[PDB]
């Protein structure tokens, strides 16, 4: 009579569920009177089991109904008991109580399979249920954007020649990149000598490199599958994508002509904020003291208010939407790299034994997926900001501003909004409201989130960090203020292209 | 590439074996890895795909899809029945054709 | 009652919407 | 995790002649459940 | 039978009975 | 054939309440009668208000299934039984484990308490049953003499005091002082899962998925069949007038009259929202203490409290 | 929203000349089964869709349909009569329809239409 | 200001989709697993 | 007419699978915190 201890515990609930099986069906429905073959309905069951956790549609042609209530009955319960431990090892896997190295290691693999069975049903219900973006959404996007760029004279960017110049040195550094990587040459493996050759040979003979590179951009527009693993950060799990290394150098490439030729001709304003000329400190600092030096930032004789706000977008990268990116994109590149990357985003994404085609998000694992993202961003920052705004902060075409700067001290005071940055998908807002604006703001929030028992107060966060005397007081103005502007930013976001 | 000796032996390998098991029969081929013997039986080799001409049903779907879905083949293909390489090859054909 | 055999997957021992086609329509406008 | 009392790992010359004598196998199977009656193997393999 | 065929035939051992059961066991 | 039978109004489903996380598959309400206690396949055992139906408490002590519950009317105590071999005693006091039997080798699949003495008897399916002194933590006594896994025992004061049910289609009636079997019943087809003591009148009830039966005690004869549940049986309940509630695992519930053999009622649920019409089922059976109200324990994770229709009439819902 | 003149005027142009599509159309039927062909197992579509989050949840399992010719072939239980006239005679028919229900039918279905008059036995050992 | 802003209010009626009080007996499809994928997942 | 994919409810509600006469309840987490007993002792 042993117990049933920690290590027993998978093999006791198997021995059990399958104990239950036999008894159940298997002499109690049965005339299977000679032998009820109930060795082969628990090879049924374990091909049940195999077939949810692979997301695999299980049918098995002619059995009876009866057998497959049963085997349905005892899948969901073993599905429920999987996800319920899962739920609860993640619990303490976050906080710090388990130091199992097997535990992290069953629990990576649960939340990457029930990762996967919710991103094959994303995919699959955004093809039913349609396109998110209505029409007239999607116009007025694409139209604003147009809007933009002309008025900002941007030429676009055309596809790179043959006889170009710094195609070389664009080469030379995408390969570098790639090389870091295996620094280190462990053991690697197959795949990672296969890519270190690749880099290898593209060194020795650069040209032809260079032609098979252009060769690709040119009529490719079906690729091979990617991987995809998580990375366990013990707080959240982080996606890693696994390209093929001939795609990976072209991508390489034209990540490097991409980002060259944009910011030479400057299709990215100055608030847009993994910036090469300072690093994140530096960021911070240039925040404070733009706050500082804004015109009587800190008089609040007269009643003004300064908020300043900071979000995120939510799901950006994940509702991104191929069709539209695919014509936003032509409007910045050459048609034939618009079609390149819009097609390489969408292709069969696998992990042991399930594989979904991605047709919805964006692969960020794709080496051009910073440009994209911070397009996609550029035009979110129009929506949010208005063209007059953004091309008051933007200056004019000639002589812009830098990073936070206006031409004139009208021109900076002449908007609630002051200073705006956007990190990759962070937003910071700087406001600045006087009294009758702060009046309608507040009114124009009441009328429509009528709040009688004054419970604007209770949901706020703030700080819990700093003393008593320094965290934010919650006056009923003030806390009023604060969600007047947010549920003001939150609107001029279409619910179907991002959120707040 | 591929030859028809390659060719041949996997087909037997994966009836013997089945569709899973793709490390032991890329133990059965030489400079073959299971990605690429995955990869070849799902885009050439898989008695499913079929290699006829096309209906002008399934050209002038082809054509409609191309347009509502444009460069996006993985997507178009399984919505009329073969792979996204060919359907991608056929529309290019039809297009010079009527260029 | 009787019961198929199992031959296995593992063990050897589309819709479309029909808004996609007036979002396409709408954008080459 | 490894374990004692092993040898090492085959080089790749009995590797290869393993997977030779696998290949030709895997041939008379598919050839049996074929039912070929038109194939012979000759004495030098 | 099936009926309501002695009511008392079928009626529970007594509270004596049961307690020197009870004590016994 | 037989007197016809008396009236008994018919009974409608009035709440429904949801928490589980996996099958219910015991319910036990309090002699006081102000709440009752689930067990279920997620492991805890919830404490619920009779009146609204509020999660009072959740204990979550066990390591597998909770397979059985009961509660002690000489104490402050309540035993519970799972598939990880392990019972427990919790004591409801601090709301702490305060005590656990060792012994059984395989799932404990129900347990009971003899109402006068302090000993429980549980069952299991290494195909025993096993007396247990409350406070001694080992065994008295192990009744052997099943051949399978005994699936449901019963106790009372008078003889015999301990009926088991089991899988290889037997019953047996044991004494508990020599510990042996008196009789063996084997009149049924398949699998015993269900058996009830009439509270005053000698008899005992046996469910399968024949048929319900009816035998007398203290030697155990056949009175008269009870047949039309054709689904496995896995609850019989009886009511102090004569009702007899037989629930299934297809999920259908049949009311039948105790005393001639009448299925006077058949209620057919429908499963909770997200679930399959595969998964409904009927873990266990309770009448609370007033036995105007009777609960059900699924396995779509509800639990399900009929009550007794006030306006319903003979002319309104004759007897066949 | 009419938020500027290209919106404005491609929006006018668009919910004028567009009308509803055809080819998703078809691809974003199930024959009812009676008291007659509801067989002993089921479609799959519970099964499948359980099992697959990639499809939509049908959570009640219909039966699927028996069959057809098999399902006449279960009440085809009687024999066949059939008489040839032959250049020697008439040629008397029984034929166990029961128990070879497929030859039976193909037979009897080719006389029927009459595509055996003036067929000639070739053959004669 | 506020003229050049593309998107009013995109939010009238918005008040409160009681789905966050349904309890819907299916392991991955219920409130629970939707909240825990979404803040552990990236 | 669109939902988009966080709303998108599959399962009809409870009060219509049921109806208005039964009463459902649904209760997650409790009150009573476990420290204080349901028996409570004589003193
Ligand atoms: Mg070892």
């Amino acid at each position: 009579a042993k117990t049933v201890t920690k290590q027993r515990v998978e093999s006791h609930f198997d021995l059990e569920l399958r104990a239950a099986v036999m008894h159940d069906i298997l002499d109690m429905m049965p005339e299977g009177i000679k032998q009820n073959k109930a060795r082969t309905i628990l090879q049924h069951l374990s091909e049940a089991w195999r077939c949810w956790k692979a997301n695999i549609p299980w049918k098995v042609p002619g059995l009876p109904t009866p057998i497959e209530n049963m085997i349905l009955r005892y899948v969901k319960a073993k599905a429920d008991w999987w996800t319920n431990t899962a739920h609860y090892n993640r619990e303490r896997i976050r906080r710090g109580a388990t130091v199992d190295k097997t535990v992290c290691k069953k629990n990576l693999g649960r939340l990457t399979r029930l990762y996967l069975k919710a991103e094959q049903e994303r995919q699959h219900n955004y093809l039913k249920d349609g396109p998110y973006i209505t029409a007239e959404e999607a116009v007025a996007v694409y139209t604003t954007t147009v809007h933009w760029l002309e008025s900002r004279r941007f030429s676009p960017i055309p596809f790179p020649p043959l006889s170009y110049k710094h195609d070389t040195k664009l080469l030379i550094l995408a390969l570098e990149r790639l090389k870091e990587a295996y620094s280190v040459k462990s053991r690697l493996n197959q795949s990672q000598r296969e890519e270190l050759g690749l880099i290898e040979q593209a060194y020795d003979n650069p040209h032809e490199a260079l032609s098979r590179i252009k060769r690709h951009l040119l009529t490719q527009r079906a690729f091979k599958e990617v991987g995809i693993e998580f990375m366990d950060l013990y707080s959240h799990l982080v996606p890693v994508y696994d390209v093929e290394p001939l795609e990976k150098i072209t991508d390489a490439y034209l990540d490097q002509y991409l980002w060259y030729e944009a910011d030479k001709r400057r299709l990215f304003p100055p608030w847009i904020k993994p910036a090469d000329t300072e690093p994140p400190p530096l960021l911070v600092y240039k925040w404070c003291q733009g706050i500082n030096n804004l015109q009587d930032v800190w008089e609040t004789s007269e009643g003004e208010c300064n908020v300043m706000l900071e979000s995120r977008f939510e799901k950006m990268y994940e509702k991104i939407d191929l069709t539209l990116l695919n014509r936003l994109l032509r409007l910045i590149v050459d048609h034939n790299i618009a079609d390149y990357m819009t097609a390489k985003n969408n292709v069969v994404i696998n992990y042991k034994d399930m594989n979904h085609t991605n047709s919805y998000g964006i692969i960020r694992g794709l080496q051009f997926a910073s440009f994209i993202v911070q397009y996609y961003g550029l035009v979110m920052d129009l929506l949010v900001l208005g063209l007059h705004r953004a091309s008051e902060m933007a200056g004019p075409p000639q002589m812009p501003n830098d990073f936070l700067s206006f031409q004139d001290i009208a021109t900076e005071a002449a908007h609630p909004i002051r200073l705006f940055c956007r990190y990759i998908d962070r937003i910071h807002i700087f406001f600045r409201f006087t009294a009758d604006e702060a009046r309608d703001l507040i009114q124009r929030y009441l009328t429509e989130h009528p709040d009688p028992n004054n419970e604007n107060i209770v949901g706020y966060n703030n700080k819990k960090c700093w003393p008593r005397d320094a965290r934010m007081r919650l006056m009923k103005h003030d806390v009023n203020l604060g969600r007047a502007v947010f549920w003001d930013i939150k609107n001029r976001l279409p619910r179907s292209v991002t959120t707040v | 590439v591929w030859r028809n000796t390659e060719d041949e032996i996997l087909k037997a390998a994966v009836m013997k074996y089945g569709k899973n098991q793709w490390s032991r029969i890329a133990s059965l081929l030489h400079r073959k890895s299971a990605k690429q013997c995955k990869a070849r039986w799902y885009e050439w080799l898989d008695p499913s795909i079929k290699k006829t001409e096309w209906s002008r049903e399934e050209e002038e779907k082809l054509l409609h899809l191309a347009k509502l879905m444009p460069t996006q083949w993985r997507t178009i293909a399984p919505i009329i029945g073969r792979t996204a390489a060919q359907c991608l090859e056929h529309y290019e054909f039809l297009l010079d054709k009527a260029a | 009652w009787k019961i198929p055999p199992c031959i296995s997957n593992w063990k050897n021992a589309v819709h479309i919407n029909e808004n996609f086609a007036k979002l396409a329509e709408a954008l080459y406008i | 995790g490894g374990k004692t009392g092993s040898g090492g790992v085959a080089s790749s010359s009995e590797s290869n002649r393993d997977r030779r004598e696998r290949l030709r196998q895997l041939a008379l199977e598919t050839i049996d459940i074929n039912k070929d009656p038109y194939f012979m193997k000759n004495h030098l393999g | 039978e099936v009926m309501n065929a002695d009511d008392p035939d079928l009626q529970r051992p007594d509270e004596e009975a049961i307690k020197e059961i009870t004590e016994k066991t | 054939t037989m007197p016809k039978p008396q009236w008994h109004p018919p009974w409608k489903l009035y709440r429904v309440i949801s928490g589980h996380l996996g099958w219910v598959r015991c319910i036990a309400v309090e002699p006081g009668n102000q709440w009752f206690v689930t067990g279920s396949a997620d492991r805890t055992i919830k404490i619920w208000d009779l009146a609204s139906g509020k999660l009072k408490l959740s204990l979550t002590g066990h390591i597998s299934t909770v397979r059985g519950v009961i509660v002690s009317t000489r104490s402050p105590y309540l035993f519970s039984c799972g598939e990880d071999k392990q019972v427990k005693c919790w004591d409801l006091e601090y709301n702490k484990v305060i005590r656990h039997y060792h012994g059984h080798l395989s799932a404990v699949y129900g347990l009971d308490l003899h109402p006068t003495i302090d000993v429980l008897v549980t069952c299991s399916r290494d195909s025993t049953a096993r007396i247990w002194d409350v406070r001694t933590k080992a065994s008295v006594h192990t009744l052997s003499g099943h051949t399978n896994a005994v699936a449901t025992v019963r106790c009372q004061a008078a003889e015999p005091q301990i009926i088991t049910g089991s899988h290889d289609t037997t019953i047996r009636l044991w004494d508990l002082v020599a510990g042996k079997t008196r009789v063996t019943l084997t009149n049924h087809k398949k699998s015993v899962r269900a058996v009830v003591l009439h509270p005053r009148h000698y008899t005992f009830a046996s469910g399968s998925p024949d048929n319900i039966k009816q035998w007398k005690f203290p030697d155990g004869s056949f009175i008269q069949n009870l047949s039309g549940h054709n689904a496995i049986i896995n609850t019989l309940t009886v009511n102090s007038d004569g009702v007899l509630v037989s629930g299934a695992d297809n999920g259908t519930m049949h009311l039948w009259d105790w005393r001639t053999g009448y299925n006077f009622q058949r209620v057919h649920a429908a499963v909770q929202p997200g679930s399959l019409d595969s998964e409904s089922g009927i873990f266990a059976c309770a009448f609370d203490q007033s036995e105007s109200r009777l609960l059900t324990a699924e396995a779509d994770k509800t639990i399900k409290v009929y009550r007794e229709d006030d306006t319903a009439t003979e002319e309104t819902h004759p007897v066949s | 929203k009419n938020t500027n003149a290209e919106t404005r005027e491609t929006l006018q142009e668009l919910y004028k000349e567009f009308k509803g599509d055809e080819i998703l159309a078809a691809t974003m039927e199930k024959k009812k089964v009676d008291k007659l062909n509801a067989a002993h197992y089921s479609t799959g579509k519970v099964s499948a869709s359980f099992t697959s989050t990639a499809m939509v949840p049908e959570t009640t399992h219909e039966a699927a349909a028996i069959d057809e010719d098999v399902l006449r072939y279960q009440f085809v239980k009687k024999k066949g009569y059939v008489r040839l006239h032959t250049n020697k005679g008439d040629l008397n028919l029984e034929l166990h329809c029961d128990l070879t229900p497929k030859t039976c039918e193909n037979f009897i279905r080719l006389c029927k239409k009459h595509y055996y008059d003036g067929t000639i036995f070739h053959r004669s050992i | 200001w506020d003229d050049d802003v593309v998107f009013k209010n995109c939010a009238k009626g918005v008040d409160d989709q009681k789905k966050d009080k349904r309890f819907v007996n299916d392991t991955l499809r219920s409130e629970f697993h939707k909240k825990f994928m979404e803040k552990y997942i990236k | 007419e669109v939902v988009l994919h966080e709303d998108k409810k599959y399962y009809p509600t409870a009060e219509e699978v049921y109806g208005p006469e039964v009463e459902t309840i649904v209760q997650e987490e409790d009150t009573q915190p476990l420290t204080e007993p349901i028996i409570k002792p004589v003193k």
